[PDB]
């Protein structure tokens, strides 16, 4: 109880400090993959070869949305299609709809209604973070044991 | 934030009391938040579903008389 | 025997099998494993080699030998172990199964080494010493990738005039001149101050002290304070109206200031109080030489043998105004006493410890320019660029050496080969067509490393100057030679 | 004298990754499971949060070094 | 229990929770220890057959409260 | 030589024309199939694809090696 406490206040703390919010429930995750694959295909500004480790960061980003629903039983392939679907009816259109994983039903759901909101500062340092301390880790190529 | 840590039954009972914990200390201006102005006590006795909010300060050791009131609604504190 | 010849190759590429994606901009994170459970994952190449613990001695020369490097310059030291390490390993054939004499490669080194340093002279490009926007893009080799990226324009500034202030051409035959003769170690030393800001940053021209006024009531602007320096404090004499004696020795000239190198008792205090000179203690031992050479008073021991000789002259101001919530001292003046005190401020101190190490790192960078009045193509391009004149100058050698010196040129192609690895690409792909753009290219064609593609270094621009690559191949081969004058090892006290 | 090259470390570091992955794989989220950790202290603690899982647990791989950091 | 040694630490859970039976109501402490096991068991073969344990303990809340009700 | 024939591709439909692309063992790069000569039966190509789609397939449908007869 007094980590669900502590957690909850400082939660609470970057949102009146920030006024920026990011909904959860994988809708930031699966809105990110979808986005950076479409991104480089249509602008090709990076690079040929460069384009190949690219696709590993967005494929990488899906593991939370399949990782919530593995822990509950569901197929984490049925509800990644069910999403995509969502979005590719949210595309045609020009206005804006969030699609996000609903734990409980098992199929998508409004992120807005639902009411799962994460803070800004917090996923916003979590993808820089991530990357770096992911980085320094294949700089490696030999383990060096000295010291004694 | 709530649901992550426990089983989704006590998160009904936490809503009301982490919400107004916040809201209550902190004023509405630019100001700044400081969590160290909240005070966190550790009991053993009780059930975590009967927990409540205290608004005010909390103390261990209190005066024991028997003739002592129950309640004493409005009094000043020296 | 023959033994303790290949332990010292194998003990050379072991210390050089660690650094082997150590070299460039581009070099990877390597992780050390204590006894303790720590971790060391700084890409540094110099400061992984001090924690490495080894077991063959010849691994200990190479730390050795790295460690002076070290303290001369800044970068490089990965380069020269790289490139002796890989002399070794086209010279290991030649040592052992070809049966040839371990001084005749040590004198096919020496040669080589000559006809090294020439071909280097003849790759050098003449460079501006006096240009302070072609010293931008020099200095900032040992800028950018850094906290100071941001103020590189203005850590230049404060680079420049520290080296232009105490370099002296004095060029004659008679007897022998250094260059600009740069003195980096007393002259230029600096001194933090907290507080302030990095733009404001200026370079003072004399010796600032951070001793404040030791009496309560004392006048704060002194128009012309002349400095009195001494070793014997002001306070009664005991043997291993006395201390008002010791100040009328002093007030004999009638000085405005006094410097003490010493503590001053409260009794000293009130005698030199109606003398009109302030009094200033707590100085320390070795900046009572720099002292007197931007003031001029002798340095005396005994109070009685005080020189009236010294002067007060060139002293810009006395204002005591605080920085940073502490009160200074500002010897400054708008003259050059052959020396200068670089003023660094900034936000906090852990800014100005960074600052520390990286203007001095910037001024040996620069002074490297400064000695040598050439640059070098950076990027493997002088590495590859001799490693083809190496081919050339074999056919005319004819002799038993012609074996051991086209194996320096293997070794030379090692380094460019070295950044082709770091980059991704075909290492044989890119060394083939990259030899032959020397040739009809001018030694105009580089390897990029942001890209990875083969490309001129004229439009980019990258250049180090000469002393750098010279003590990089003559260290090389010295560190070399002395692992193949070792035949045998022995143990015991 | 090969210039013959080894991994020896990035399948290692992967592998000791996804080890550590596994640990706090099933802790995320509110559907999450909560494990127990008691080093040497008889004092029985249960939590998701990622960060005391790993100052709880004293780990000799030095993949999960940077990540405890 | 106070006097048994306990070596695998899942077991002092339902002996932290037979001491919440002793302390506030003082009688029950066989009840609370039985059934605490026998919901291991008849729990096992869901497990086993495949229902997330989250569910299952999803069940038990849902359960408990119609329990509550009835009494 | 993956990125050189995609890049290519990519840029030969935008251009309305058709040009076949295919790999140069001793170059490196590219190289148009048509002219450099290279050419496979149709009959080759047709019980490669089929043949080694349902060989494959039926390799991920075992459920379990079983040992008898011995």
């Amino acid at each position: 109880t007094k980590d669900a406490v502590r957690d909850g206040l400082r939660a609470v703390a970057n949102v009146l400090k920030d006024k920026n919010i990011i909904p959860g429930a994988g809708a930031f995750y699966i809105a990110l993959s979808r986005y950076l694959r479409s991104a480089n295909m249509n602008k090709l500004g990076a690079k040929g070869k460069t384009k190949t480790g690219i696709e590993a960061f967005a494929e990488a980003l899906l593991v939370i949305p399949k990782t919530l629903v593995k822990n509950s039983g569901f197929d984490p392939l049925d509800v990644l299609a069910m999403v995509e679907d969502e979005l590719d009816d949210a595309q045609d259109s020009d206005e804006t709809r969030y699609v996000g994983v609903d734990l409980n039903i098992g199929d998508s759901c409004d992120p807005t209604i639902e009411g799962i909101w994460d803070s800004y500062r917090v996923l916003r340092n979590a993808i820089t973070g991530a990357t770096g301390i992911a980085s320094n880790l294949l700089l490696c190529d030999e383990l060096l044991r000295a010291g004694r | 934030s709530l649901l992550t840590k426990v089983d989704a039954d006590l998160t009904e009972v936490l809503t009301p009391i982490v919400t107004d914990a916040v809201l209550s200390v902190y004023d509405a201006q630019a100001d700044n938040l400081d969590l160290h102005m909240v005070e966190i006590m550790q009991m053993q006795h009780l059930s975590p579903k009967d927990t409540t909010f205290i608004k005010g300060l909390v103390l261990d050791h209190g005066g024991r008389h028997p003739d002592m009131p129950t309640r004493v609604k409005n009094a000043y504190v020296l | 025997g023959r033994q303790a010849q290949i332990s010292n190759i194998t003990a050379a590429k072991a210390v050089a099998d660690v650094i082997r994606t150590c070299l460039g901009p581009k070099a990877m994170l390597k992780m050390l494993l204590d006894p303790m459970g720590g971790l060391v994952l700084t890409n540094d190449g110099h400061a992984i080699l001090r924690e490495i613990d080894v077991a063959h001695p010849a691994a200990k020369s190479m730390l050795e030998l790295s460690r002076t490097q070290d303290e001369e310059v800044g970068d490089g030291t990965t380069t020269v172990i790289i490139l002796a390490g890989e002399i070794l390993a086209q010279c290991a054939p030649y040592l052992i199964e070809k049966n040839i004499h371990p001084v005749i490669i040590i004198q096919a080194l020496k040669k080589a080494l000559t006809d090294a340093l020439e071909v280097i002279k003849q790759v050098s490009k003449p460079v501006d010493v006096e240009n302070d926007a072609a010293m931008k893009k020099l200095i900032q080799a040992s800028i950018g990738t850094k906290y100071v990226i941001h103020w590189s324009e203005k850590m230049c500034e404060l680079a420049l005039d520290a080296v232009k202030t105490v370099r002296k051409d004095l060029g004659q035959t008679v007897e022998g001149e250094p260059n600009f003769e740069i003195d980096i170690k007393r002259y230029v030393r600096v001194e933090k101050i907290p507080g302030g800001d990095v733009l404001d940053s200026r370079v003072l021209k004399g010796v600032l002290l951070n001793k404040d006024v030791v009496h309560p009531k004392m006048s704060r602007h002194i128009e012309n304070p002349r400095v009195v320096l001494l070793d014997c404090p002001l306070e009664y004499k005991k043997g291993e109206e006395q201390v008002q004696l010791m100040c009328e020795q002093i007030l004999a000239v009638r000085p405005t200031l006094v410097i003490t190198e010493k503590g001053v008792s409260d009794l000293a205090q009130h005698y030199l109080l109606k003398g009109g000179c302030s009094v200033l203690r707590r100085v320390k031992k070795s900046d009572n030489n720099r002292i007197a050479r931007v003031t001029g008073a002798t340095i005396v021991n005994r109070v009685e043998d005080l020189k009236e000789s010294d002067v007060g002259t060139n002293c810009g101001l006395f204002k005591v105004e605080m920085i940073g919530d502490e009160y200074f001292s500002f010897l400054d003046n708008c003259k050059e006493p052959k020396a200068c005190t670089i003023m660094l401020r900034g936000g906090s101190k852990d800014i100005l410890n960074e600052i520390d190490r990286n203007l001095q790192d910037a001024m040996a960078v620069a002074r490297n320019v400064m000695l040598s009045p050439s640059l070098s193509p950076g990027g493997g391009a002088t590495e590859m660029a001799v490693s083809v004149k190496l081919a050339e100058k074999a056919k005319q050698l004819e002799g038993i050496q012609q074996w051991p010196y086209q194996a320096v040129a293997d070794a030379m192609e090692c380094i460019p080969r070295t950044l082709i690895q770091n980059a991704g690409g075909d290492p044989i792909r890119l060394l083939s067509q990259l030899r032959a753009k020397h040739a009809q290219g001018n030694f105009t064609t580089g390897i990029d490393g942001d890209k990875g593609k083969i490309v001129d270094m004229v439009s980019y621009g990258i250049w180090e100057p000469e002393v750098i690559k010279q003590q990089s191949v003559k260290t090389a081969i010295e560190s070399a030679c002395l692992l193949l004058r070792v035949d045998d090892i022995v143990s015991g006290v | 004298a090969e210039s013959l090259r080894r991994d020896a470390a990035l399948k290692v570091n992967v592998t000791s990754a996804e080890g550590l992955q596994s640990v706090l794989e099933t802790n995320l989220g509110p559907k999450g499971t909560l494990k127990m950790l008691v080093d040497g202290a008889g004092n029985i603690k249960l939590t998701k949060d990622g960060k005391v899982l790993l100052t709880e647990m004293q780990i000799q791989s030095p993949t999960a070094v940077l990540i405890a950091r | 229990l106070r006097e048994l040694d306990i070596v695998h630490p899942a077991v002092k859970v339902l002996v932290m929770a037979t001491e919440q039976q002793k302390i506030d109501m003082g009688d029950g402490t066989n009840l609370v220890m039985i059934l605490a096991g026998e919901l291991l068991n008849v729990s096992e073969k869901l497990i086993s057959m495949g229902l997330s344990a989250v569910e299952i303990i999803q069940g038990y809340n849902m359960a408990r409260k119609f329990t509550l009700k009835e009494l």
